[PDB]
């Protein structure tokens, strides 16, 4: 905690509620609490495909290096998996993103190991 | 007769007002049809060039 910095630089995500009212700042943990049939995966893929930081408002410029996605999937059912893979391959993010895929039929103990060897 | 000529004047005046109203209507009709067609043609360069550019994005990444 002495060697942390304040998460401080504004990410816009395109989504108007997240940009205006519940700001996503670079260096933050915020989960998407969803229901059972709600489109959580599409909102996560949308924040994946269009989250950028705007430095002209911030005052620096200084480059645009984009994000590197680490996608840690624990027990998804080839439908949500096919949606994430098709979205990331149409936007071209697979040359910057590692995918720790643990599908649903794969055994139910290595779901412990998956987020640790993703983070 | 005077009102012979005046009723002829009334018929000519109603026909002339009818055709002036019809001129204004036809000018507004060709204006609105041309504006709709050019809004179409302005939207189609977006709807086609964006597809072309996104195709080259995903092709270069592949």
């Amino acid at each position: 905690p002495v060697a942390r910095r304040k998460p401080e630089q504004f990410i816009q995500t395109g989504i108007s509620t997240i940009d205006v009212m519940n700001t996503l700042v670079r260096g933050q943990k915020l989960p998407i609490f969803s229901g059972s049939g709600l489109p959580a995966n599409e909102i996560a893929a949308q924040i994946a495909r269009q989250a950028t930081v705007r430095p002209d408002l911030s005052g620096e410029g200084e480059k645009e290096e984009p994000f590197a996605v680490v996608f840690a999937a624990m027990g998804i059912t080839q439908r949500e998996l096919s949606y994430f893979i098709q979205e990331f391959e149409r936007t071209g993010a697979l040359s910057r993103s590692v995918l720790f895929l643990n599908k649903a039929d794969d055994p139910t103990i290595e779901r412990i190991l998956t987020p640790r060897m993703a983070l | 007769s005077k009102l012979e000529a005046i009723l002829s004047q009334e018929v000519e005046a109603e026909i002339q007002a009818l055709l002036q109203e019809a001129e204004a209507k036809a000018e507004a009709v060709k204006r609105e049809a041309e504006e709709k067609a050019k809004a179409l043609l302005q939207a189609r360069e977006r709807a086609l060039e964006a597809q072309y550019r996104a195709a080259l994005r995903r092709a270069e990444s592949a």
